[PDB]
C-alpha cells in the first residue's frame, strides 16, 4: 500500500469518490466540506455548510457539480468551478447520512437518520417519490453504475434495495395479482411497511452502516455495528451466498470492495482499518494507522485508487503500478495490468479510453512478452520464482487464453518463466530457474522443454528473457550462455523497437536505440531523458518528452507532429502510426503527417517551389519557414525567404553584394547597417555606394580619408564641407592635403580659429598671402620654423587615374 | 473599508439614503477601493445624482476628487460628451462665490489632459482668476499650465481669459507671491518676468523660479531656494581638488549616514584629507589641498599634531571609527605607510610598559610582533627601532609572550643578516619558563643562529631542553637552527660545536649534550631531520650550511607585500579580509524563432479533429520566474483550423502559485468540464528559475568556507576548457564562470573556474570546475573535467553538476 | 509630474489612501507602498531613502507611515516641505495615523493630496484652507 494523498482535516464522516475524475470529496463533522484534486494536490474547494456534522457527501458528475447532505436536514448542490449554491433543497427532517444523485433529470437522493430515503425533483415542483421501509436509521445510499437500482444500509438490521424511478420498489407477481409484500406468513414472515417488495436483503449484524458494491459485480459487503462484516448476494436476496468476516473488535463503519484487487477493504470505529479475503470471507490482516476510528469507506467507482475516511482526516492510497511493460503490433497495444482492467487503442488527445481486443495479459503477469515478428505473446502465469508455473501464449493481433484447445494456437505449458528472443518465433525458458531453450519444432514455440540448463540469473519478466540478480541480462536462443549485459541508467522503463529482437535504453541525454546484444545504432537528439520512444524499427522515431508527440528525425528533418492534452509515454511505432498509453493507460494514437516532413524532405533536395505549398499554418513557426530559410553562406535558402528586414539584411552579407543590404539597412531603420554593409562594399570594391552609405551614417571624414585612395577629387570636396561644420579634425583638414592645393584647410582652421596651424598649411604651398590673412586676423608670427618646414612645397600630383575607384571595376558573380 | 473589492451593491445603497453623511461615506468608499484598484462603475448613476449643481463643498469636493483618478474608466451614470457629469453643473461649481468649491473645480478640471473635457477646462481658469488665497494664484498658473499640456499648446491656451491663461505665471513674479509653471514650454515674458522676480521673491515661489532659472551674479539675496542653488554654483567657480572644505553641502551630509559612527568615521576621513596633500604613497593618501591647515609648524600652539594623535587608535573611539582613524593616521604622515604604521604599532603591540596593549592571548601577540616587525621589512629605519622595542615585548616573561615575540623576530633575522646581533643576550632570558612550543621554537632559533655573539648557550639552551611544556613544532624549528653561524664561538660547558651535536639531536639522532633535548620526533610528517642531519657540511658555519638558510631570507623579501610581511597593522587588516567586494482536443507544434531580436515562441495550433472547439481561446501562462510578454491572442482552434499563433517570452519574473513546471500553454475551446485544456509546446526547464550572480575570490573563498562542496561528479564533456561548452551550458542553469582557484604551472594546470550564482531556490549556487587536461604523464582520467559542486544545501549543486556536459534542442518544422 | 503620488501608507502590507494625481499609478501605488515602508521605507531612520529606483520620503507615526514618492527631484528642501506640510494636515482628519481611522477618512485625505501637490507640482496646504472644500 502506497498513500499517494493524506490530509488531516479531522472527523470525516461522508467519503465519497467521483466517478468521472480522480477526485475525493469528504463531509467533515467539523461542518466543512472539501473537494479535493487527490492526484494534483490542489484543493478545489471548501464550504462550511452546517454547523454541525456533516455526515454524507456525494459527486454529482451529470453537469460538473457536487452534493451535499448535512444535518441541516437538507440536500444541497454545489458548484465546484464558480463557488455558489446551485440549489437547495429539503430532504428530511432528520441528520443526511449518505446522498446520492441520480442521472435521469436533476433529481438528488437523500438518506437520512429518520428511516426514510427520498428522491425530490429540483427541475419541477414534483416531489416525485421517496422510498420508505426502515424502522431505524438508514445510514447510507450507494449507486450502482446503473441508476435504475440504488441500495440503503439501515440499522434497522436490513439492506433494502431501492427503485428511484419507482415509488418505493417496483415489483408485481406474474402467478398472481396480488401485491409482492404479504403482512403474514407465508414462504417467510415480515410485515407491511412497503408498497411492493422486489428485494428486501439481510444486513443482521445489530444493523448495517455502509454498504457498497464491486464495480462489475451485483455482490454488495456490508459493515455493521458489531464487529463484523457480512457479504450479500443483492440481485437475488440469497441466504446460501452470505458469509462473514471476522477480525474487526468494535462497530464496523463500512466495509466496500476494493476495485482491482480480490480482497475486500473494511474499516471499523475501533482504530483498526482490516483487510478481508474475498475468496475466503475472514481476515487476511489488520492494520492499525493510529488515526483513530474511521466512520467512512469509499471504493472508487473510476478504479483509480482507493479510500478510506478516519477522525483525523483521509487518506487516499493506492494498490497500483507505475511504468508497465509494453509493445505495439499494428493497431494493437499489449500491456502490463494496471488499474481499470483492459482498454487501450482510438483517441488522441482525450482522457478518455476505449476497449479494442489485444490483450498482452489475461491473467497475473509473471511475465508479458512480444514474438520477435510479432505474432505471438507470452504471458507467464501462476506467479512463482521456485522452479514452475503455467504460461499461456496468446495470438497477438486478437489475445484469448485459447484461441481454440483443438489448435496449435494458444497453447499452455509448463514453465516458471518463459520469454520470446530472436530467430523469430524461438524464446527461451526457465523451468528450473535456469536457462533452458524453447523450441516446438516450427512455428512460434509454445511446448515446454527440459535440455540445456545455466547457472548464472534468475528467472523474472522480458522480451529477451530478462533476468537479474545485479543487471539486466539478454539471453540466448539456443545456448545456455550469457549473450550479453546491460548496465545503465535508467528512468524505469524498457523501450523496445517493436521487434523484440532490439531494445532502446535511456542514458543521461535522450535515449539511444540499440541493437540485439548491446550496440548503438544511434543517439536521439534531446536535451534531457525521454519518457519515451520508439523507432518504426528504424529511421521515423517518434517519441514523447512531454505532453507532445514529436518526431526526433524522419528523412533528416526535425519535426513536432502535435500535442496531445496529457503527458503520456509512447507504445512504440509500428505503421505511420505511433501509439502511446500512459501511467494509468488511457490511449493516444497519431497519425505520422505529411506536414514538418514534407516540407524539410524538400527543403533537402534543393526544391523552393515544392516547398511554398508545403508552407501550411500546422508547421509554419517563425524559424523554419520565414527565417529559418536564410541560413546559407551562398544564398539559396536564404534567396526565398527575405521577408524580414534582419533577414534581408544577412542575406546581403552572405552573398556579399549589398544593394538589397543598404535597402534592408534602410527598413531596419538604422545607420550601423549602412556603415557596415558599406565596410562590406569596399570589399566587393566600389566605392560609389560606400559613399552613399557612409554619407548618410556621417562619416565623411572616414570618407575624407578614403577619397585619394579612391581617387576622387570632386566627391573628397563634398565631404570636406560637410565635416567643416562637425570640426572634425582628421575629415575635413584630410582633403586640403589631397588635392595638389592646399586652401581648404586654411578657410575651415580659420573657422575652427586655428590660425597658426591654418597658416602653416597654407604657407607651404606657396598660398602665403592666405597664410598671411590667418596672420592677420589674428595673432601674426609667422616667421618661426616648426620641427616641420612653414613654407616648403606641398604641391601633389592628385589623382593620376582618370578613372577613378567609385567606378572600381566589376562584374559580380 | 480598508480594501473589500466586493462591496458594491452595499455602497450604491449607502451612496442615496436621505442622509448626506451616509452619502459622503459611500462615495468616500468608493475612492478607497478605486485607489487600491477594485471595481467602480455599477455605481455611477447613483453616485452623481445627489451631488451635481449644490455650492455645499464636501459632497462636490468628493465628487471633484473622483474626477482626476478614473472619470475615463466609469460610464453608467456619465457615458461620453463634451460637457460630462463631471462638468456641466460644475461650470456652477466654477461659479460659486465660495473659493473653495470653485476652487477644487478648477483644481481637477485643468488637471486632466482628457479631451472630453477639454473645452470645458478652458474658461475653468476663471474660477481661480481672482485670488483670495496664495492657493488661489498658484492654483491658477498650475492649471493654465495643465491646460497648455492639455492639447492646447498654441492660441487655446496662451493669453489672458480675463487675466490668465498662461499669464499667472507672468504676474505671479511681479504679486505677493509666486509659483511659476513656467517650467517648459511657456510665455518667454515670464521667463524674463521670473529673473526680476529674483529680487522680490516669495521664498516658495523662488524654488519654483529657480528650478527655471538658476546661477546668481550676486553671493545670494536671501531665502534657502536661492541658498541651495548657491552651493552648486560655488562648486562651479572652484572644482578643483574636490570641494575640500565643505560648503553648504555639509548640512544635508550629515543625515545621509544618520546610522550614527559612520557619520564621524566620514567626517574624520575629510578632517584628514583637508589637513594637507602629502606624497601620496601606499596609504599615504590625503588629496585636497597641500597648505590650508598645514602640517607641522615649531611655533604653531597648540599644534596640529594633536589632532593627528586621535587618529592613531586602538580602538580609542569606536570600531567603525577605529578602522577609519588607522588608515587616516597612516595617511596625512608616513614615509610611505611604513613610519606611522610602526609609531601606531607600537602602541598596539605587546609590552611590559603598559598591560592594555599586552594579553595572554598567543595569536594577537603574535600577529602585533609581525606587524611591528614588517615595517623594518619594508623600510631600513624600521630596523633600528623594532629590535628593541622587539625585547621590551620579550620582558613580560610569560612563557607565551616571549613565545610569541621570539616567533617573529627571527624572521626578522633571516631578512636581517647580523644586524640584530644585539637582540640574543636578551631573547634567551624568557625561555626557562615555558608551557608552549612557540618559545621553544623561537628562542631556539634566535640562539641558534646567533652563536658567534653569545656564548652562554649550553646554559639557557639545557634548562628548557630538560623542561617540558608543548613540544611538536619545536623539532621543526629547533632542526634547522641550532648549530648556525661560526665553527667555535661559543662556550660555558658546551661550545658551537656541542649544539651542533644537540642540533643533530632535537632533529632526530639522539646524543648527550645540553642534558637531552625535549623531544627528537619532529613536527607534521613531511618535514623530518634527515636534510639538514645531511647538512652542517661545516660545522655552525657560514659558509652552505644551515647558517646560510638562516642568514637568508627565503624568496624576495621587501615592503609590505606579505612576503615577510604583515600588510599594515594587524586589527586594522581583520575589517579589510572582512570585505568581500562582491559585485476539448488540442494539437501544438512549436519552435522558438528570433527575429529583429524580439524572442518568441512559435506555436501553431491544429485542430485535426472535425469536431466542434469554439470559445477558443490562447494563454501562455506565468508559472513563476517563467512569463508571457504577450500571449498568443487569436480566437483560433476552430473545425479544422490551422493557424500560426506567436506566443512571445520572458525567463525572469516573480514566482507564481500556479505549477513550476516546463512552460505551460492554454488553449481553451468547447467543453465544460475540461473548458481548459494544458498542452505543450517544446522544452523549458527548471534551470532558468535560478538567478545568476558572480563572485570574486573573496567571496567564493567565504562561501567555500561557509558550507561544503565536498560534492563533486566528473562531468564528460568537460575535455574542454572554462571558456567554451561549460561556460555556455553553465549560463543556461544561469551560472557564470568567475575567478580561478589555480595554482599552474609544468606539472600544475587544470583550469579553475569559481562560480557563483544566488538562486531563487533559497539557496545560492557555487562551483568549482576543474578540467582535467594533462599537465603530467599520468592524469586524472585525460581530458575531462570534475566540477566540485555546492549550493547553500546542495540542492542546485546537482544542476551545476549534470548542465556543463551538453546540452542542445533544435527542430526544422 | 516631479512627483508620481503621495500616499498614506500603513506597513500591514497595503497603502491605506493614497493619490494618483493623473492616471499612472493606480494599482501600482498599493505594490510600492505595501512592499517598501514595511522596511521603513527600507531607512535607517533617515527621512530620504530610495529604493527600487524610487525615492520614497517619510516619517513614521505608529504602524503605519506617511510616505511621499519621486523619481525625480527640483529641489532638496521642497520635497520634506510638501510631506511637513502634509503632517500638519494629516492629524486634523485622523487624529495621528492608524490604519482604520487612515481609511475612514479616504476622502479627508484624499483631497488635502490633490490641493497639495497639483500635477506632481507641491502647492502649498494649512488646516483652515482645508476647510473651504470639506464644508
Amino acid at each position: 500500500m502506497l498513500t499517494k494523498f493524506e490530509t488531516k482535516s479531522a472527523r470525516v464522516k461522508g467519503l465519497s469518490f467521483h466517478p468521472k475524475r480522480p477526485w475525493i470529496l469528504t463531509s467533515l463533522h467539523n461542518g466543512v466540506i472539501q473537494l479535493w484534486d487527490y492526484r494534483m494536490c490542489t484543493l478545489i474547494d471548501k464550504f462550511d455548510e452546517h454547523d454541525g456534522p456533516v455526515r454524507g457527501i456525494d459527486f454529482h458528475k451529470q453537469q460538473p457539480l457536487f452534493v451535499s447532505g448535512g444535518d441541516d436536514y437538507k440536500i444541497k448542490v454545489w458548484n465546484y468551478k464558480l463557488r455558489r449554491c446551485l440549489f437547495t433543497l429539503l430532504g428530511h427532517l432528520d441528520y443526511i447520512r449518505t446522498t446520492f444523485f441520480h442521472h435521469e433529470y436533476p433529481w438528488i437522493l437523500s438518506a437520512s437518520d429518520d428511516q426514510t430515503i427520498r428522491v425530490w425533483n429540483w427541475q419541477s415542483r414534483t416531489c416525485v417519490c421517496v422510498l420508505t421501509g426502515h424502522n431505524h436509521y438508514v445510514m447510507c445510499a450507494q449507486f450502482h453504475p446503473s441508476e435504475d437500482l440504488v441500495v440503503s444500509a439501515s440499522l434497522d438490521q436490513t439492506v433494502r434495495v431501492w427503485d428511484i424511478s419507482g415509488l418505493r420498489k417496483k415489483n408485481l407477481s406474474p402467478g398472481a395479482v396480488e401485491s409482492d409484500v404479504r403482512g403474514i406468513t407465508g414462504v417467510d414472515l415480515f410485515g407491511t411497511t412497503d408498497a411492493v417488495v422486489k428485494h428486501v436483503l439481510e444486513g443482521h449484524d445489530r444493523g448495517v452502516n455502509w454498504a457498497a458494491f464491486h464495480p462489475t459485480m451485483p455482490l454488495i459487503v456490508s459493515g455493521a455495528d458489531d464487529r463484523q462484516v457480512k457479504i450479500w448476494r443483492m440481485n437475488e436476496s440469497k441466504a446460501w451466498e452470505v458469509d462473514t468476516c471476522r477480525g474487526h473488535y468494535n462497530n464496523v463503519s463500512c466495509a466496500v470492495f476494493h476495485p482491482r484487487q480480490e480482497l475486500i477493504l473494511s474499516n471499523s470505529e475501533d482504530k483498526s482499518i482490516r483487510v478481508w479475503d474475498m475468496s475466503k470471507r475472514t481476515g487476511v490482516q489488520t492494520f492499525r494507522r493510529d488515526h483513530d476510528r474511521f466512520w467512512v469507506l469509499a471504493a472508487h467507482p473510476n478504479l483509480n485508487l482507493f479510500a478510506a475516511g478516519h477522525d483525523g482526516g483521509m487518506i487516499v492510497f493506492k494498490l497500483e503500478r507505475e511504468r508497465p511493460a509494453y509493445a505495439v503490433h499494428g493497431n494493437m497495444l499489449h500491456y502490463v495490468k494496471d488499474r481499470f482492467l483492459r482498454q487501450l487503442d482510438f483517441n488522441s488527445s482525450k482522457d478518455v479510453a476505449v476497449m479494442q481486443l489485444r490483450s498482452g495479459s489475461k491473467f497475473p503477469v509473471f511475465n508479458m512478452s512480444y514474438n520477435p515478428a510479432e505474432n505471438a505473446v507470452l504471458l507467464c502465469t501462476r506467479a512463482s520464482n521456485l522452479e514452475n508455473s503455467t504460461y499461456d501464449l496468446y495470438t497477438i493481433p486478437k489475445d484469448a487464453d485459447s484461441q481454440n484447445p483443438d489448435a496449435p494456437e494458444g497453447k499452455r505449458s509448463s514453465g516458471l518463466t518463459a520469454v520470446w528472443v530472436a530467430r523469430n518465433r524461438f524464446a527461451v525458458l526457465d523451468r528450473m530457474h535456469s536457462l533452458l531453450i524453447k523450441n516446438l519444432k516450427n512455428e512460434i514455440t509454445k511446448k515446454i522443454q527440459v535440455p540445456n540448463c545455466d547457472e548464472i540469473f534468475y528467472a523474472g519478466t522480458g522480451n529477451l528473457l530478462l533476468r537479474d540478480a545485479d543487471s539486466i541480462t539478454l539471453f540466448d536462443v539456443q545456448q545456455k550462455r550469457t549473450l550479453a549485459s546491460v548496465k545503465i541508467s535508467k528512468v524505469k522503463y524498457v523501450i523496445w523497437s517493436a521487434d523484440m529482437s532490439h531494445v532502446a535504453l535511456l542514458a543521461k541525454h535522450a535515449i539511444v536505440i540499440c541493437n540485439r546484444k548491446l550496440d548503438a545504432l544511434c543517439n536521439i537528439h534531446e536535451n534531457i531523458r525521454v519518457k519515451s520512444g520508439a523507432w518504426d524499427e528504424s529511421g521515423v522515431f517518434i517519441y514523447t518528452t512531454s505532453n507532445h508527440i514529436k518526431y526526433a528525425v524522419t528523412t533528416g528533418d526535425h519535426g513536432i507532429i502535435r500535442t496531445l492534452d496529457l503527458p503520456i509515454y509512447v507504445t512504440r511505432v509500428k505503421g505511420n502510426n505511433v501509439y502511446c498509453l500512459d501511467r494509468e493507460c488511457r490511449p493516444r494514437v497519431l497519425t505520422i503527417d505529411p506536414t514538418e516532413f514534407k516540407f524539410k524532405l524538400a527543403l533537402i533536395n534543393r526544391k523552393y517551389d515544392e516547398v511554398l505549398h508545403m508552407v501550411r499554418n500546422a508547421k509554419l513557426v517563425g524559424q523554419s519557414i520565414i527565417a529559418y530559410l536564410q541560413k546559407k553562406g551562398y544564398p539559396e535558402v536564404a534567396l526565398h525567404f527575405v521577408k524580414d528586414e534582419k533577414t534581408r539584411f544577412s542575406l546581403a552579407l552572405e552573398c556579399g553584394n549589398i544593394e538589397i543590404a543598404l535597402e534592408a539597412a534602410k527598413a531596419l531603420d538604422d545607420k550601423n547597417c549602412w556603415e557596415k554593409l558599406g565596410e562590406v562594399a569596399l570589399l566587393q570594391g566600389n566605392h560609389q555606394i560606400v559613399e552613399m552609405c557612409y554619407q548618410r551614417t556621417k562619416n565623411f571624414d572616414k570618407l575624407s580619408f578614403l577619397y585619394l585612395i579612391t581617387g576622387n577629387l570632386e566627391k573628397l570636396r563634398k565631404m570636406m564641407k560637410i565635416a567643416e561644420i562637425r570640426k572634425d579634425m582628421s575629415g575635413h583638414y584630410q582633403n586640403a592635403l589631397y588635392l595638389g592645393d592646399v586652401s581648404e584647410r586654411v578657410r575651415i582652421l580659420k573657422n575652427c580659429g586655428q590660425k597658426s596651424l591654418a597658416y602653416l598649411s597654407a604657407a607651404t604651398h606657396g598660398l602665403d598671402e592666405e597664410a598671411e590673412s590667418l596672420k592677420e586676423t589674428f595673432d601674426p608670427e609667422k616667421e618661426t620654423i616648426p620641427d616641420i618646414d612653414p613654407n616648403a612645397k606641398l604641391l601633389q600630383p592628385p589623382a593620376p587615374i582618370m578613372p577613378l575607384d567609385t567606378n572600381w571595376p566589376l562584374l559580380t558573380v | 473599508m480598508d480594501s473589500e473589492p466586493p462591496s458594491e451593491i452595499s455602497l450604491k445603497n449607502d451612496l442615496e439614503k436621505g442622509d448626506v453623511k451616509s452619502k459622503t461615506e459611500a462615495l468616500k468608499k468608493v475612492i478607497i477601493m478605486i485607489l487600491n484598484g477594485e471595481k467602480l462603475p455599477g455605481l455611477l448613476m447613483t453616485i452623481i445624482r445627489f451631488v451635481l449643481p449644490l455650492q455645499d463643498h464636501t459632497i462636490k469636493k468628493l465628487l471633484l476628487v473622483f474626477w482626476e483618478i478614473v472619470p475615463k474608466t466609469t460610464p453608467d451614470g456619465r457615458l461620453l460628451h463634451e460637457m460630462i457629469l463631471v462638468c456641466d453643473a460644475y461650470r456652477k461649481d466654477l461659479q460659486h462665490p465660495n473659493e473653495f468649491i470653485r476652487g477644487s473645480t478648477l483644481r481637477f478640471l485643468c488637471k486632466l489632459k482628457e479631451a472630453e473635457l477639454l473645452e470645458p477646462l478652458m474658461p475653468a481658469i476663471r474660477a481661480c482668476l481672482e485670488h483670495r488665497h496664495s492657493y488661489v494664484r498658484r492654483n491658477a498658473v498650475l492649471a493654465i499650465y495643465t491646460i497648455y499640456r492639455n492639447f492646447e499648446h498654441l492660441i487655446p491656451d496662451a493669453p489672458e481669459l480675463i487675466h490668465d491663461f498662461l499669464v499667472n505665471e507672468k504676474d505671479a513674479s511681479c504679486k505677493r507671491n509666486a509659483f511659476m509653471m513656467l517650467i517648459h514650454a511657456d510665455q518667454d515674458r515670464a521667463l524674463d518676468y521670473l529673473s526680476t522676480c529674483i529680487d522680490q521673491v516669495q521664498t516658495f515661489g523662488d524654488i519654483l523660479q529657480l528650478v527655471i532659472v538658476e546661477l546668481i551674479y550676486k553671493v545670494c539675496h536671501a531665502n534657502p531656494s536661492e541658498r541651495a542653488r548657491f552651493i552648486r554654483c560655488i562648486y562651479n567657480l572652484l572644482q578643483s581638488s574636490s570641494p575640500a572644505v565643505k560648503y553648504e553641502a555639509a548640512g544635508t551630509l550629515v543625515t545621509l549616514s544618520s546610522a550614527p559612527t559612520a557619520i564621524k568615521a566620514a567626517a574624520q576621513c575629510y578632517i584628514d584629507l583637508i589637513i594637507k596633500e602629502s606624497d601620496n604613497n601606499v596609504k599615504l593618501i590625503v588629496l585636497d589641498r597641500l597648505v590650508e591647515l598645514k602640517e607641522h609648524p615649531a611655533h604653531e600652539r597648540v599644534l596640529q599634531d594633536l589632532v593627528m594623535d586621535i587618529l592613531r587608535v586602538l580602538s580609542t573611539p569606536d570600531l567603525e571609527v577605529r578602522k577609519k582613524t588607522l588608515q587616516l593616521a597612516l595617511d596625512l604622515v608616513s614615509s610611505r605607510n611604513v613610519e606611522e604604521l610602526v609609531i601606531v604599532l607600537k602602541k598596539e603591540v605587546i609590552k611590559t610598559n603598559n598591560v592594555s596593549e599586552h594579553e595572554d592571548t598567543d595569536k594577537y601577540r603574535q600577529l602585533l610582533v609581525r606587524t611591528l616587525h614588517s615595517c623594518s621589512v619594508r623600510f631600513p629605519d624600521m630596523a633600528a627601532n623594532v629590535i628593541p622595542v622587539l625585547m621590551e615585548f620579550l620582558s613580560d616573561s610569560n612563557e607565551a609572550a616571549a613565545a610569541d615575540v621570539l616567533e617573529f623576530v627571527r624572521e626578522a633575522i633571516q631578512r636581517f643578516d647580523n644586524l640584530r646581533m644585539l637582540i640574543v643576550e636578551k631573547m634567551l632570558e624568557v625561555f626557562h619558563a615555558i608551557k608552549s612550543v612557540k618559545i621553544y621554537r623561537g628562542a631556539l632559533w634566535i640562539l641558534g643562529e646567533y652563536c658567534s655573539t653569545k656564548e652562554d648557550i649550553q646554559s639557557v639552551m639545557t634548562e628548557v631542553r630538560r623542561s617540558l611544556g608543548e613540544i611538536p613544532i619545536v623539532e621543526s624549528e629547533i632542526k634547522k637552527e641550532a648549530g648556525e653561524l661560526k665553527p667555535e664561538e661559543e662556550i660555558t660547558v658546551g661550545p658551537v660545536q656541542k649544539l651542533v651535536t644537540e642540533m643533530g639531536t632535537y632533529a632526530t639522532q639522539s646524543a648527550l649534550s645540553s642534558s637531552r633535548p625535549t623531544k627528537k620526533e619532529e613536527d607534521r610528517p613531511p618535514l623530518r631531520g634527515f636534510l639538514l642531519d645531511g647538512d652542517f657540511f661545516v660545522a655552525a658555519s657560514l659558509a652552505t650550511t644551515l647558517t646560510k638558510i638562516a642568514l637568508r631570507y627565503v624568496a624576495l623579501v621587501q615592503e609590505k607585500k606579505k612576503q615577510n610581511s604583515f600588510v599594515a597593522e594587524a586589527m586594522l587588516l581583520m575589517a579589510t579580509i572582512l570585505h568581500l567586494g562582491k559585485s476539448d482536443p488540442v494539437y501544438a507544434e512549436a519552435y522558438v524563432h528570433v527575429n529583429q531580436y524580439d524572442i518568441v515562441l512559435d506555436v501553431l495550433v491544429v485542430n485535426q479533429t472535425s469536431d466542434t472547439l469554439q470559445n477558443c481561446t490562447l494563454e501562455l501562462a506565468t508559472l513563476g520566474d517563467l512569463k508571457l510578454v504577450e500571449k498568443p491572442s487569436p480566437l483560433t482552434l476552430a473545425p479544422h483550423d490551422f493557424a500560426n499563433i506567436k506566443a512571445n517570452v520572458k525567463v525572469a519574473s516573480t514566482e507564481n502559485g500556479i505549477i513550476f513546471g516546463n512552460i505551460v500553454y492554454d488553449v481553451s475551446g468547447a467543453a465544460s468540464d475540461r473548458n481548459c485544456v494544458v498542452l505543450s509546446d517544446i522544452h523549458i526547464d527548471i534551470m532558468d528559475y535560478i538567478q545568476p550572480a558572480t563572485c570574486t575570490d573573496a567571496e567564493f573563498r567565504q562561501m567555500w568556507a561557509e558550507f561544503e562542496w565536498e560534492n563533486k561528479v566528473t562531468v564528460n564533456t568537460n575535455m574542454t576548457d572554462l571558456n567554451d561548452y561549460l561556460q555556455h551550458i553553465l549560463k543556461s542553469t544561469n551560472m557564470k564562470c568567475l575567478t580561478p582557484e589555480k595554482a599552474l604551472s609544468g606539472y600544475c594546470g587544470f583550469m579553475a573556474a569559481n562560480l557563483y550564482a544566488r538562486s531563487i531556490f533559497g539557496e545560492d549556487a557555487l562551483a568549482n570546475v576543474s578540467i582535467e587536461k594533462p599537465v603530467h604523464q599520468g592524469p586524472d582520467a585525460a581530458v575531462t573535467g570534475h566540477i566540485r559542486i555546492r549550493a547553500k544545501s546542495q540542492g542546485m549543486a546537482l544542476s551545476l553538476g549534470d548542465k556543463i556536459n551538453l546540452s542542445q534542442k533544435k527542430t526544422s518544422l | 509630474m516631479v512627483l508620481l503620488a503621495a500616499a498614506v501608507c500603513t506597513k500591514a502590507g497595503k497603502a491605506i489612501v493614497s493619490r494618483q494625481f493623473v492616471e499612472m499609478t493606480r494599482t501600482r501605488i498599493e505594490g510600492l507602498l505595501a512592499a517598501f515602508p514595511k522596511l521603513m521605507n527600507t531607512g535607517k531612520q533617515h527621512t530620504f531613502v530610495e529604493t527600487e529606483s524610487v525615492r520614497y520620503v517619510y516619517q513614521p507615526m505608529e504602524k503605519l507611515y506617511m510616505v511621499l514618492i519621486t523619481t525625480k527631484n527640483s529641489n532638496i528642501l521642497e520635497d520634506l516641505e510638501t510631506l511637513r506640510l502634509f503632517s500638519r494636515v494629516i492629524p486634523e482628519y485622523c487624529r495621528a495615523l492608524e490604519e482604520n481611522e487612515i481609511s475612514e477618512h479616504c476622502f479627508d485625505l484624499i483631497f488635502a493630496f490633490d490641493e497639495i501637490v497639483a500635477l506632481g507640482y507641491r502647492e502649498n496646504v494649512n488646516l483652515a484652507q482645508i476647510r473651504t472644500f470639506t464644508e
